[PDB]
């Protein structure tokens, strides 16, 4: 009996070395080839695979990517006309974004990771430098879903089982827009300085253009991008420092159908000492049946088959993603594009070459830098907060206690000269009462220095189901404390259950 | 004339189809019912791919209505890919192609007759809600969709003042012994009255056998299912106890004719909304067979508009990601003569299902008060 | 027995029979999961031998 494998290339060269890769591997029943070019149009191409390609259909059809930026609707229709079927895919270099779903694609095997992989190493190399503060932002809908999603998954399963990582913050645009100053500002106002992101090129290109307009290089904003990101079109306006990966053997498409051609080779061989072989027909149209040889095959492969080649020990996890992977370290050198090491496995590995951060700095930047300007929320009760108008100076009346001591008013900036029937903003009023004088007694001892501003609502706050929408949200201090409007909570705000779930009350004033 | 392609494979529905035409509710003088009953009996990719091509090319078809008869997603897939390659509205309602798939391309947004997985999730938990069943699990597999569903679940049990006891989420793998050493000790130290399960119909009947073989019976524990494990019906294995209780779409009381007449009222009622507001319609560029063609991608998308269409007197609007806003769910229960019957209904979020009390699965004794 | 010992909920446990069908009853009972994490088994020396 004879195999003749299919596939679909872009140059003839390819063809050739496919030819003789599968002359290589006859040596070890027999085994042939076809190969058909890419066409401009998919339906086309979908016609002449479903004609040609799979001609004989016994195979698992092998794919590349043509020489256009699209590599996702070249790749769909040979996947789709082959998990019609239940045909296996061979997948040289894919955009492995979308195409790591079961049940969009049935049955799909690559040769390139995806960019989830890419995470992973992010969250290795951040398990090295004690970087435990992090604000990423995803670009892409589902790829940059996708990488969120592995990004929560590897940060939340270690900290169930130090503090350990926080992902302090989630942002996400349109990946079409251009105005993101917003977000920026919005991630300049946090803690962490350690911004790793997943965006395209064109966003790439727009938030180093912002980031340079906003200045986020001073020696402290590390920064850690994705190999889609360090292409030209976006290194041309990348800053310094930034660290970023790239697989190896990336365009070598010849490598890549060796190392193909001998892994389903092995497979052939690991699945021809089956029982049941149920040969698809010669011949698409007509034929709506499913071959039981196509899943059972698919799981026999994925099991535990595998075949040394041009990339070592190739293993696939349960995704069809080839795992283990080599990923260089990257750093921009002075616009050089130096190795700083390797990674294989693991295990990073540096190459203890001249390694240097953004900001001309030598040093290993920290996590973060812990802020001092704390802002306070605080309530007007009666005899805890006094609120009192100001004079028109611009401080407020000084008066001195039974004793003669001084009174220690705090310039409290609360909007508590107006009515509900037209909120606006006023003027400061200064405050002072028993806890304002806990706030100072607290603030010398532990060197911070703090505003206070006065609630918005007026009540303390509780768990209330909103007017329109379905969430439940908390009201007043809760609110502003929860959504980071206020650190602290200097006031008095009796301990109870239904609060202590998301804030951490110290050890109580007073009784 | 705005080109309507109906297309019936497998079976052979020969009916009065042409009352869509023969209603003459086309308000606009544009949107010409230019049926196409074209029939087949090979579901191959090239033939149905071959046929659409040339259907487009000879006549002027703007939309492309579409039923079946097998219970493949790849032909979803293929019509989804059609769509995407040549930028037209299609539909594929209640043929068994529908099959709903999610996560699809920046094609042109087509939507297909059949609900979510979140929409069936809100549908169980309103059914546990009617009952006060306020405890069950969670038991799911490495299937694609389960993240969605336990995230449905989650955002739905903590956004409401109702008492639900969440006991535990289960994540199986079917790799060996371990995985059934896992859900023996889990379902042993459930005790919950109520479980759920999302996978497939070979893993939900090897789940459903372990659990038996383990000691879930029908006594206490009522086990929960959406649509994805019931499949087509009248093949129901062993596995399965008689106290199951599903969900899925109108397959019962949901007339094929009823379905496409509301697939073609909705594109013609969407056709003549854009039209009227836009007053300009796009070239169909037959060509299928050269990417030239596709620079007519241009002018306003159609699904802007087509997402918002309402006719009859019913809301038919769709969301982005191509299901129903309104599924008009049934829910559906076998009982132990092995066969599945309808029990209650489910649309615009109101539950009218009859049967007050629980056709209870010798200690049941009723109460009188006053 | 599996349907008893899912009711049982018994952090104590007594048998009395010979040894094979003792290890039969055993292995049974960790199928449907009697592992010795709350059930405590106890036996006389007639399965011991
Ligand atoms: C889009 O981004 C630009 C540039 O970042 C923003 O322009 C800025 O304008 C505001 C005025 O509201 C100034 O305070 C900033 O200093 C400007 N930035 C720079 C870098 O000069 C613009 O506001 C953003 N939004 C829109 C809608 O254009």
């Amino acid at each position: 009996k004879i195999v003749n494998i299919g596939a679909v290339l872009s140059t003839r060269k390819h063809e050739q070395m496919f030819r003789e890769a599968v002359n290589q591997a006859n040596k070890r029943i027999q085994l042939q080839a076809t190969s058909v070019t890419h066409k401009p149009n998919a339906i086309q191409m979908a016609l002449s695979v479903c004609e040609d390609l799979i001609s004989s259909q016994v195979y698992a059809i092998l794919v590349s990517h043509p020489p256009t930026p699209n590599d996702h609707f070249t790749p769909t229709p040979v996947s789709y006309t082959a998990g019609f079927y239940r045909i296996p895919v061979l997948g040289l270099t894919t955009r492995m974004s979308i195409y790591s779903d079961k049940s969009i694609h049935l049955s799909f095997l690559r040769t390139v990771p995806p960019y989830s992989h890419q995470s992973s190493v992010w969250f290795e190399m951040m398990r090295v430098y004690n970087w435990n503060h992090i604000i990423l932002l995803v670009s892409d809908d589902h790829e940059g879903r996708a990488a969120q999603k592995r990004l929560e998954t590897l940060l939340e399963e270690r900290e169930s089982k130090k503090r350990g990582p926080k992902a302090e913050k989630v942002l996400q645009f349109d990946p079409g827009t251009k105005n993101v100053t917003a977000l920026l500002m919005e991630a300049r106002e946090l803690e962490a300085r350690v911004i790793i992101l997943s965006a395209s090129e064109d966003d790439a290109a727009t938030v180093y253009r912002a980031a340079a307009m906003l200045d986020m290089t001073g020696s402290g904003y590390v920064w850690l991008v994705g190999e889609r990101e360090i292409s030209g079109n976006a290194l041309r306006y990348a800053p310094d420092g930034i660290i970023g990966l790239q697989l190896i053997n990336g365009k070598n498409e010849s490598a890549h159908i060796s190392d193909a051609v001998g892994v389903v080779a092995q497979a052939v061989h690991e699945l021809l000492e089956k029982e049941n072989i149920t040969d698809p027909p010669r011949g698409c149209v007509g034929n709506t049946n499913i071959w039981k040889t196509g899943p059972l095959f698919k799981r026999v492969l994925m099991s535990s088959k595998y075949a040394d080649g041009v990339t070592g020990r190739v293993e696939f996890n349960e995704d069809g993603d080839r795992k283990f992977a080599q990923y260089s370290i990257m750093n921009l050198q002075n616009r050089k594009l130096v190795q700083v090491g390797i990674y294989n496995g693991t295990h990073v590995i540096p190459n203890d070459r001249k390694i240097i951060w953004p900001g001309g700095e030598t040093e290993k930047p920290r996590g973060y830098q812990m802020s001092t300007r704390l802002k306070i929320v605080t309530i007007h009760q009666e005899p805890f907060v006094y609120v009192k108008p100001t004079m028109s100076d611009g401080t407020c009346k000084e008066e001195f206690t039974v004793n003669g001591d001084p009174v220690k008013k705090v310039i409290c900036t609360g909007p508590n000269d107006t009515s509900p029937g037209s909120p606006r903003h006023t003027v400061p009023q200064c405050c002072y009462g028993f806890c304002i004088d806990l706030l100072i007694k607290l603030a010398r001892t532990m060197q911070f220095t703090y505003e206070v501003h006065l609630v918005a609502d007026g009540k303390f706050g509780t768990q209330e189901r909103v007017q329109n929408s379905n969430k439940k949200e908390w009201n007043g201090m809760m609110g502003e404390l929860l959504s980071g409007q206020a650190d602290m909570i200097v006031a008095p705000l009796t301990i109870n259950n239904e609060r202590a779930q998301y804030i951490e009350f110290s050890k109580p004033f007073k009784y | 004339s705005i080109g309507i392609a109906v297309i019936l494979v497998g079976t052979s529905d020969e009916v009065a189809i042409k009352d869509a035409h023969e209603k003459d509710d086309f308000h606009h003088l544009s949107v010409v019912p230019r049926v196409e009953l074209v029939a087949m009996n090979e579901t191959d990719p090239k033939s149905i791919i071959t046929r659409i091509c040339d259907l487009m090319s000879d006549r002027k078809i703007q939309g492309v209505v579409f039923a079946d008869d097998t219970d493949q997603e790849a032909i979803a897939q293929i019509l989804d890919f059609i769509s995407a390659q040549t930028l037209t509205p299609i539909l594929g309602i209640h043929g068994g192609s529908s099959m709903i798939m999610a996560d699809k391309d920046e094609s042109s947004m087509f939507f297909q007759f059949g609900p979510s997985i979140e929409q069936q999730a809100s549908v169980m938990l309103n059914i546990m809600e009617e009952y006060d069943w306020y405890i069950f699990s969670i038991v799911t597999t490495y299937f694609p969709g389960y993240q969605d569903f336990v995230n449905k679940i989650r955002s739905t049990i903590e956004n409401s003042f109702v008492g639900w006891e969440l006991e535990e989420v289960l994540l199986l793998d079917m790799s060996l012994d371990d995985g059934d050493s896992k859900i023996q000790n889990q379902l042993k130290k459930l005790q919950s009255p109520i479980i759920l399960l999302y996978c497939t119909k070979e893993e939900a009947t090897y789940i459903f056998e372990v659990a038996n073989s383990v000691g879930l019976t029908g006594y206490g524990y009522t086990w929960i299912v959406p649509s994805l494990v019931a499949g087509d019906t009248d093949t129901v294995p062993s596995e399965f106890p008689t106290g199951l209780i599903s969900v899925s779409y109108d397959e019962w009381d949901y007339g094929l004719p009823a379905r496409v007449r509301d697939g073609i009222a909705i594109i013609t009622t969407a056709a003549s909304d854009m039209l009227s507001e836009h007053s300009f319609i796009p070239e169909p560029k037959s060509s299928c067979y050269n990417t030239h063609e596709k620079r007519i991608y241009q002018s306003n998308m159609l699904n802007r508009y087509l997402i918002n269409v309402t006719f009859e007197g019913r809301d038919l609007s769709f969301s982005e990601d191509g299901y129903q806003m309104h599924p008009k769910l049934v829910i559906i229960l076998l009982n132990k003569e092995r066969k599945w019957e309808r029990v209650g209904k489910w649309k615009d979020k109101s539950l009218q299902m009859k049967y007050y009390v629980w056709p209870r699965m010798d200690d049941h004794l009723s109460i009188v008060t006053l």
